[PDB]
């Protein structure tokens, strides 16, 4: 009773669903193509399934220098 | 870490001649292992007898040598002991025991050939995994 | 001595139900 | 109509409730209801099917259904091979079939037919309340019930016969000839302690029992059903009964609960009527199988396993049950009570005879027991097969396990539906089931307590 | 009135002080056979062999516990399912030393919570109730269940029941886990829900209903003074409860029928405790939790471990260790 | 009649909006092979 | 009139979503906090502070993803974006853990804002502010348990990681490690949860099933009116139903449900002290006078030393993979283990 349109009327509205039938799609859509261009690989520097180890050493590269740590994980990634 | 035609280059004989796997090959061999082996060696070892794995150091040491694709082949034929001694196809799957062991039924030599390369390839990736059991988990 | 002490204290708290239970202050209607 | 809450006092929730005094439709949901079983036994029998490979054991497929059709002798063979499997196909077409059938009556008498039934036909019409009309229509499906139990016998004794796990030689389809006819044997199944080496029903461990069981069961069935229709119920019945469609309700949830309760129990240590080659090892079965399995090896290593004394003095292999008799050792000396036709050839009358183990193992035995030992009935579930620490490789769970943990749910379920409606019920009738009357609240005419 | 008769009325009287009736009958005698044996057996019990090797395992105060450490040892692996009242041992001593204790309290305590049910359902009978506290009292029944009866059945042992104790309630909980994985089973996470979501709804609900407790009293009173035993008006507002839960997160996720809201705060932790309950009986036939071992493997083919792989190696370590000398073979098969 | 652009409108939105951006990021994960 | 009055006035409007001066902390903060666990959980790797996978991007599922904690060697480092680990780099910072600092400090100040609405709130409808008080339990659990507990210990590594089996973790290894089912404090806490949840189910059971019949339905949901003066259900039934059942009955309804809060909340708090003490390893781990038998007596076990030998065996086994900063090889032959198993 505070006064906004009630969400039955809006979800049962056609103009909400001409809205929207374009903005979700695009919305999922969008995300969609995020995984599958790799790009969220590399902002959130998530190894892909080829680069958590190199071929010969079975170590895992853990950071272990608290204020050069972000020059350690380039150093790690350099060795893939 | 990739699985390369390195990775799946494995002993075909006694005498030093590879064979080269393709990676249809070694999935083939994973399934089929899985199908008719993986219930006793899950992981490389022997649930039913510990003793013996299926490392590729134990496999090299058994009589006659299984560190090969021939010997393997042959052993899921006609297995036998450690030693060379006993002939156990009636007490372990083979194509000569299918009778028994129902699931060797439709096994091919093509599959044979699959379940031998995985039991080769993979301690190549798992290392000392392969064959170690729970401590390795 | 840590027998006598925890049976000591089992045995007063059921002494402890049944003066709760029995001697309860009764609920009245007002 | 009534289909509201304001004209039924039922909300949509309880919907179902507005069906007690129609009979039309309740005949409608009921009947429908029965299409819903004959389909899915039907359509899942064609899954199942549809995904078998005849040379895995069916346990390691994940099939309830084709065991139950095994176990009665269609589509196997000695050793509980598939030889055939029309059979499987036929039984779940017929049942998928089936259920178009009861599916139409259901549909037709829920929303076209006549509503109640009593206007119509009195044959047909009833009251709840009508003590003979109820004790009729119990006596004509007890009747029904009477006349599938006999279908069973049927089968065992003019139809081909049953899968028999015992069969001399091995398991193989067998004509029962012989069906137990003594009552001290067949009632004396009823008088069993239901704890360990008794269990009670569940331990029935031949054939001749189970068909001789169903022989009794057909004629109580049939004979209790004429009576039924023929009789009204005692005044003793009457004055300790509440006489309404929810308490019938109740009385029946309680009765499937145990049933259900009683059926996990059976699936989970018989392994007659569940055979193991169907349904894989039960729990015991398979823990007795590793004993047999590290027997057979260790001695064929040289180790005499009978003076082999184990960590705590106890024997490694072999030791006494309570009562004398030689058992497995290790932790399975709690399923020294198992018995299985791979065992027994070397059980003498004293338990596991010694001078058997050493010399006439035959690997038969040695290949079952490691069968079976490495099908035990644990895993997850997302059916990854063994122990929790298991990695994953392995696709099992037992069907042992799937049935037993299943029915012991909708027991469960089914026991707290019946205090449900059991209470409920008792309430209705008495007249406080919507809640107590403000101005005639019993506890205010009652003395205080103190 | 005949004598039987007589007796009856006062059996089923709502006069009595606590009710007996006919589930009482049953409940009264078996709940003082379990308590008293109880109570002697946590006291002096002598050590009880319960996993079948001749390694007895000390319960009692007497010898050697505290109240954290004592228990009533479950009976011995050796006697499995097998039924063991005191008149199947040659003497009370073996009684003793087989775990007999154990049986006879958790058979007559089976009995007598179950008849504690149906005694809840009669008295509501008696005194003109709604029927159904009963069934909110079989999810906690459903769970003692569990853990004494059917646990032991599927696993093939009363050695494997929950033992009487603290610290042996805490070993089968380590044990149960290792075994069947049950933190990663959804009914145990259904649990949790229910007991968590029940202690946060009885704060939630007496925190809203104290919030808004209608003034009766002065600031040197106990506000619980305002309220009259059987008085017949409300003593709270609930419009003014609602109006604040509403705003405190949006008005349609607050109840403002109290009958709803009272159904809720029934329904939320008996569903809970009841899948759990369920869920101890399920493993009880080694349908275990979620298995994700190895479940993340990279593009060579090395398993890359997660969160699920670090409680396996906990599992590990508890399933090597326990049980120490009862093992023979490699599986832990029951 | 109504407003269309509300604080309701904005939390809804806030929350909405990504869900459907990560919706579609999962769906397309379950294609990725090893 | 005054830019203040006007702004408390706008920030007060009845809306459907209530604002208030306490929303400028709690909306921002929680929406990060969960944001960033979404975010987390869908897109971003341990693998760098623990060698663990934990998003559904790399093949987790809803149970096994986590925003898990800063390797040890980052400390109790605030971690900030900014901060001289990361030094902006917002990729670095992912994998440095920066996600778990920025969820677990985002969280704190969001539940802050949380209670603040409470008290907010229940000032502007004039109701005693009880469920804030409440709600000093969740606060204090949060705090003794992401916060204290890893501020007494190495690093933020040993707090928890938020996710579901990462809980599970911590749940084991404060078994294996602490003892803490062996904690006062922590039996406590378990009192005071299962008894409210006790209480919750008895009172909404004993409620629905004293109710006066104040309708014709046989649902019975509908015979309720939240402005009606008389109470719904039978107060003085009820009580003589648990009298007669239980031996001992409510009579007071405020005392009742001042008792509903008083059992989990007190029981949280308790359960929260425990866990300070284990910050510092201050632990209920043993019984002197158990070990002294113990060690004396090879015949004496109890249940208390037999899960001593279970919490030894998760310390060996779950360490090497657990505590990776340690480089632990245990070579197979000192791993403690029974028979056979
Ligand atoms: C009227 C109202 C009710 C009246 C109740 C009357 C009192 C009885 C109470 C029930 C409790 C029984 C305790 C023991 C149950 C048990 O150990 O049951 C096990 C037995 C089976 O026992 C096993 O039976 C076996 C039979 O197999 C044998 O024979 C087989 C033949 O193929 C195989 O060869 C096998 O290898 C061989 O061992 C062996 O004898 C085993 O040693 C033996 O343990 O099941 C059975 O008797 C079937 C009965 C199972 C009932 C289970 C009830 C569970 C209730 C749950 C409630 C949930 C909570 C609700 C809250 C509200
Ligand atoms: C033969 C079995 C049987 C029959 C004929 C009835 C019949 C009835 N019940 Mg009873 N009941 C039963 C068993 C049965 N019940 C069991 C086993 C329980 C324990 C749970 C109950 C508990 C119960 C309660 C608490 C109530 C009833 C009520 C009723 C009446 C209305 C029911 C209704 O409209 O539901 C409508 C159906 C629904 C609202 C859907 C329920 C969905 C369930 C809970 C989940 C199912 C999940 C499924 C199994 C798996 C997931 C599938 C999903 C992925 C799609 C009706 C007389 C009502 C009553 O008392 O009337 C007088 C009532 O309040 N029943
Ligand atoms: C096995 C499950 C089951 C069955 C057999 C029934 C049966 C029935 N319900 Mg119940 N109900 C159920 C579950 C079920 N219900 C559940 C889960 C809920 C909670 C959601 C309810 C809630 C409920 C309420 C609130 C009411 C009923 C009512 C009824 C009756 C009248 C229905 C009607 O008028 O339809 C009207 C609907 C239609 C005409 C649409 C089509 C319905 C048909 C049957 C679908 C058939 C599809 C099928 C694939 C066709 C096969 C054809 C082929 C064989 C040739 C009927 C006997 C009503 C009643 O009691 O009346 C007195 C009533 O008021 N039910
Ligand atoms: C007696 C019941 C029962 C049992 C024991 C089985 C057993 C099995 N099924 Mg079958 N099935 C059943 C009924 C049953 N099914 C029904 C009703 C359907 C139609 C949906 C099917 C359709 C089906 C298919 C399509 C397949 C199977 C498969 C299997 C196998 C693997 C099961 C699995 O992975 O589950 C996964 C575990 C779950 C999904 C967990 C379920 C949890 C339930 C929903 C909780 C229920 C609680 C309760 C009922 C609700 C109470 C509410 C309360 C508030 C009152 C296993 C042998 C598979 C197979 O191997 O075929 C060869 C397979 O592909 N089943
Ligand atoms: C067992 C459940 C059941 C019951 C009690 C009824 C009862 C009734 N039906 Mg319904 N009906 C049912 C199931 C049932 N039907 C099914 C499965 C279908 C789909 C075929 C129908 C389709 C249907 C229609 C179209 C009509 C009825 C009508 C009637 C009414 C008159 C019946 C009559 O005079 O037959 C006389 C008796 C006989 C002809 C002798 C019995 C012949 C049967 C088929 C022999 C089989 C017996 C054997 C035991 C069945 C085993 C089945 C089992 C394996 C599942 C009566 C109330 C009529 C009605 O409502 O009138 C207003 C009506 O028009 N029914
Ligand atoms: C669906 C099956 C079924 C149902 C629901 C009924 C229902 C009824 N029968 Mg009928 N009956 C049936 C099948 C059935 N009968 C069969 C197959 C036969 C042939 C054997 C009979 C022969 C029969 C006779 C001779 C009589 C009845 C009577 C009655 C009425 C009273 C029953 C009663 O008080 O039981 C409750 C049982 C008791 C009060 C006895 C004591 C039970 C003890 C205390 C507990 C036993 C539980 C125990 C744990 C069970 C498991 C272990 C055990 C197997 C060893 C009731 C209408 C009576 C009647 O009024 O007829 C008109 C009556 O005199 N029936
Ligand atoms: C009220 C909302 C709120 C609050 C309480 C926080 C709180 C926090 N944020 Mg978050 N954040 C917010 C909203 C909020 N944030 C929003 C809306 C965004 C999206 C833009 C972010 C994006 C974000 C990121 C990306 C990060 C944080 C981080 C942090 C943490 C470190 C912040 C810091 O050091 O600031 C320091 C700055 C202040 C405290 C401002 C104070 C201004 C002073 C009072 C004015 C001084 C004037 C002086 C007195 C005048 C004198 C005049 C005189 C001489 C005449 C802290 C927990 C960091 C983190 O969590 O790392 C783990 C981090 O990396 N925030
Ligand atoms: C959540 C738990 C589930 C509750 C079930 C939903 C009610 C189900 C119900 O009873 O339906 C009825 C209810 C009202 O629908 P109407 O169509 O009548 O809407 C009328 C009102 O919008 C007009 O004021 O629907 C909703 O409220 C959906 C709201 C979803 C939430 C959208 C807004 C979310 C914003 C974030 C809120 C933050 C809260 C701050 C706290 C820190
Ligand atoms: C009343 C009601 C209800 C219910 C209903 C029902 C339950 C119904 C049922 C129904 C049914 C129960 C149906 C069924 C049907 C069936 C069918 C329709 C079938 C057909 C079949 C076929 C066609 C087959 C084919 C084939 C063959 C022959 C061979 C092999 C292959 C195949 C499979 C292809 C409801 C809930 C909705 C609600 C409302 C009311
Ligand atoms: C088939 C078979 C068989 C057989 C079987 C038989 C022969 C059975 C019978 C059975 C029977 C013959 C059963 C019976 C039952 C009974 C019952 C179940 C009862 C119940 C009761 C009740 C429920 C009651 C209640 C009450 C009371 C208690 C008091 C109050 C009132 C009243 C009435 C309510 C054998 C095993 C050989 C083998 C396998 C197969
Ligand atoms: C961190 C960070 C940040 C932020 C971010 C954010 C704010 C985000 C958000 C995000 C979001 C906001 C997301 C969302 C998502 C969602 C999702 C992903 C969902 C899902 C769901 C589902 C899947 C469902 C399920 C279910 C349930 C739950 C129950 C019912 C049934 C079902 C099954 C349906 C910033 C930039 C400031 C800075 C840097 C850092
Ligand atoms: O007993 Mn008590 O715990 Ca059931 O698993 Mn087997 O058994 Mn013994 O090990 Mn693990
Ligand atoms: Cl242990
Ligand atoms: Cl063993
Ligand atoms: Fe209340």
């Amino acid at each position: 009773t505070t006064g906004e349109r009630p969400f039955s009327d809006i979800i049962t509205s056609v103009r909400y669903w001409v809205i929207h039938s374009i903005t979700i799609p695009a919305l999922f859509i969008a995300g969609w193509l995020f995984v599958s261009t790799g790009l969220a690989y590399d902002v959130f520097g998530t190894p892909r399934p080829d680069s958590y180890y190199a071929q010969e050493q079975r170590s895992i590269p853990l950071v272990t220098d608290r204020f050069e740590a972000k020059q350690q994980v380039e150093t790690f990634l350099e060795q893939l | 870490a990739e699985l390369t035609p390195e990775v799946l280059t494995v002993p075909l004989n006694s005498e030093g001649k590879t064979i080269t796997l393709t990676e249809k090959q070694y999935l083939e061999g994973k399934r089929l292992f899985q199908y008719a082996c993986a219930s006793c060696h899950v992981g490389g070892i022997t649930k039913t007898n510990p003793s013996l794995d299926l490392r590729t150091e134990t496999l090299a040491l058994a009589t006659p040598p299984r560190d090969n694709i021939e010997g393997l082949v042959d052993y899921m034929k006609n297995p036998t002991t450690y030693d060379g001694e006993q002939e156990i196809a009636e007490v372990h799957p083979s194509l000569r025991s299918a009778d028994i062991f129902p699931k060797m039924r439709n096994l091919t030599e093509k599959d044979l050939v699959a379940i031998a390369g995985h039991i080769l390839v993979e301690p190549k990736i798992l290392g000392d995994k392969w064959g170690g059991g729970k401590v390795y988990y | 001595m840590e027998t006598i002490t925890y049976v000591f204290i089992f045995a007063c708290i059921i002494a402890l139900f049944f003066f709760a239970i029995f001697f309860r202050e009764p609920p009245r209607i007002t | 109509t009534n289909r509201d809450q304001e004209s039924s006092g039922f909300a949509w929730w309880a919907g179902n409730a507005r069906l007690i005094n129609l009979s039309g439709k309740l005949l409608g949901a009921h009947v429908a209801h029965a299409g819903l079983i004959v389909f899915w036994a039907g359509a899942m029998t064609l899954f199942e099917l549809a995904h078998f490979i005849p040379e895995k054991p069916m346990y390691e497929q994940g099939l309830i259904l084709i065991p139950h059709i095994a176990t009665l002798g269609w589509g196997v063979g000695p050793g509980g091979e598939v030889v055939d499997t029309f059979p499987f196909f036929v039984v779940g077409v017929v049942h998928l079939i089936s259920s178009a059938v009861l599916g139409f009556g259901g549909v037709y008498h829920a929303i076209r037919g006549p509503e109640t039934l009593e206007e119509y036909s009195s044959f047909f019409g009833y009251d709840w309340k009508d003590k003979n009309k109820m004790t009729t229509i119990l006596g004509f499906h007890l009747i029904v019930l009477g006349i599938g139990a006999l279908l069973l016998v049927a089968k065992a004794m003019f139809f081909g016969g049953l899968y028999d796990t015992w069969a001399p030689g091995g398991g193989d389809v067998r004509v029962i000839t012989n069906p137990t006819l003594d009552p001290r044997v067949i009632f004396g199944y009823l008088l069993k302690s239901p704890f360990g080496g008794e269990g009670w029903i569940v331990s029935v461990n031949n054939l001749e029992d189970v068909v001789g069981g169903h022989i009794w069961i057909g004629l109580i069935c049939i004979a209790g059903g004429i009576w039924h229709i023929l009789t009204t119920p005692f005044g003793w019945a009457r004055r300790a009964f509440i006489w309404s469609g929810e308490a019938y309700l109740s009385y029946s949830l309680g009765a499937l609960s145990m049933m259900g309760f009683i059926a996990t129990c059976f699936v989970w240590f018989n392994n007659t009527v569940y055979p193991s080659e169907f349904y894989g090892p039960t729990g015991p079965e398979a823990s007795q199988a590793q004993a047999m399995t590290f027997l057979i090896r260790d001695q064929k290593l040289g180790a005499n396993v009978g003076s082999a004394q184990g960590p705590t003095g106890l024997g490694k292999y072999l030791m006494r049950s309570p009562t004398g008799e030689i058992i497995f050792g290790g932790e399975t000396m709690r399923f020294w009570d198992f018995r299985g036709p791979w065992l027994e050839p070397l059980r003498g009358p004293n338990g596991l005879d010694l001078n058997k183990i050493k010399n006439d193992i035959q690997p038969w035995q040695e290949r079952r027991a490691a069968e079976y030992m490495t099908h035990a009935p644990l895993g997850s579930l997302n059916s990854v097969g063994g122990v929790a620490t298991e990695i994953n490789s392995v696709n099992f769970v037992s069907p042992r396990s799937w049935l037993a943990t299943s029915h012991f749910v909708l027991a469960f379920f089914f026991l707290v539906g019946h205090l449900w409606h059991a209470g409920r019920a008792r309430a209705a009738a008495a007249g406080f089931e919507k809640g107590i009357d403000r101005e005639s609240e019993p506890v205010l005419s009652m003395p205080s307590l103190d | 009135l005949n004598l039987w008769e007589q007796f009856c009325s006062w059996v089923t009287s709502t006069n009595n002080r606590l009710y007996v009736g006919w589930f009482g009958v049953l409940m009264i005698p078996t709940l003082l056979a379990a308590t008293i044996c109880f109570v002697i057996a946590f006291i002096a019990a002598p050590p009880v062999d319960i996993d079948g090797i001749r390694e007895p395992v000390s319960g009692s105060l007497l010898y050697g516990n505290n109240i954290i450490t004592g228990a009533v040892v479950p009976s011995s692996n050796a006697i499995g399912l097998h039924f063991y009242p005191i008149w199947e041992a040659a003497s009370l001593d073996e009684w003793l030393y087989n775990g007999g204790p154990y049986q006879l309290i958790i058979f007559h305590f089976l009995i007598g919570v179950f008849c504690y049910m149906g005694r809840e359902w009669e008295l509501s009978y008696r005194l003109g109730m709604r029927p159904w506290i009963c069934v909110a009292y079989s999810a906690p029944v459903a769970a003692a269940t569990a853990v004494f009866l059917i646990y032991p059945i599927g696993q093939g042992s009363f050695s494997d029941g929950m033992p009487l104790g603290i610290s042996g309630t805490f070993n089968f909980m380590l044990v149960f886990q290792a075994e069947h994985n049950i933190l990663m089973h959804p009914f145990h996470q259904l649990g949790v829900a229910g007991v968590f979501g029940g202690a946060l709804f009885s704060a939630m609900h007496g925190s809203l209903v104290t919030s808004s407790l209608i003034r009766e009293t002065t600031e040197t009173e106990s506000a619980n003074y305002g309220y009259k035993f059987g008085q017949e008006e409300e003593t709270y507002n609930i419009v003014a409860a609602h109006g604040y839960f509403g705003r405190l997160i949006f008005q349609y996720a607050s109840f403002n029928n109290s009958r709803a809201l009272h159904f809720f705060l029934a329904a939320w932790p008996v569903i809970g405790i009841w899948f759990t309950a369920l869920g101890i009986s399920t493993m009880a036939f080694n349908l275990n939790g979620f298995n994700f071992n190895h479940s993340v493997v990279d593009a060579q083919g090395n398993v890359i471990n997660t969160w699920a792989d670090i409680i396996n190696r906990a599992n590990l370590g508890m399933e090597v260790m326990h049980e120490r000398n009862a093992h023979n073979f490699p599986l832990d098969l029951a | 009649s109504y407003p269309i652009f509300t604080v309701r409108w904005v939390a809804v939105h806030t929350l909405a909006v990504p869900t459907i951006f990560f919706l579609g990021a999962i769906a397309a994960m379950q294609f990725i092979q090893r | 009139r005054g830019w203040f009055d006007i702004l408390d006035d706008w920030l007060k409007r009845d809306r459907f979503v209530f604002v208030g001066w306490s929303g400028i902390l709690l909306f921002p903060c929680a929406y990060l906090a969960l944001g960033g666990w979404l975010t987390g959980t869908t897109f971003v790797t341990s693998w760098y502070t623990h060698g663990l996978a934990s998003s559904y991007l790399e093949g987790c599922n809803f149970l096994t993803v986590a925003v898990s904690t800063p390797a040890n060697s980052m400390g109790h480092s605030l971690l900030l974006l900014w901060g001289p680990e990361a030094q902006g780099d917002f990729t670095r910072w992912c994998q440095l853990g920066g996600l778990w600092t920025f969820i677990a400090l985002h969280g704190a100040f969001g539940l802050i804002g949380f209670m603040l609405r409470q008290f907010e709130i229940a000032r502007l409808v004039g109701v005693r502010p009880y469920n804030a008080i409440a709600f000093s339990a969740p606060i204090a659990v949060f705090v003794s348990v992401f916060l204290i507990y890893p501020l007494g210990q190495s690093s933020w590594f040993f707090a928890p990681s938020f996710g579901v089996a990462a809980i599970f973790r911590f749940l084991l290894f404060f078994q294996g490690f602490h003892n803490w089912t062996l904690n006062p404090f922590h039996m406590m806490g378990v009192a005071g949860v299962l008894g409210g949840a006790l209480l919750c189910a008895i009172h909404g059971a004993t409620v629905e099933n004293t109710l006066f019949q104040d309708g014709e339905g046989a649902s019975t949901f509908r015979a309720f009116n939240p402005t009606q003066a008389e109470e719904t259900y039978s107060m003085v039934t009820a009580n003589r139903f648990w009298s007669q059942i239980f031996g001992i009955a409510f009579s007071n309804k405020r005392w009742l449900h001042f008792f509903m809060l008083f059992v989990p909340v007190t029981g949280l708090w308790m359960s929260a002290i425990g866990v300070v003490g284990l910050a510092l390893n201050l632990r209920s781990y043993d019984f002197i006078s158990q070990e002294i038998r113990a060690a004396e007596d090879p015949e004496f076990e109890t249940f208390y030393t037999k899960n001593l030998l279970l919490n030894e065996g998760i310390r060996a086994w779950m360490a090497p993979q657990d505590q990776p900063h340690e480089n632990f090889v245990f070579p197979e032959e000192v791993l403690p283990r029974g028979n056979a198993l």
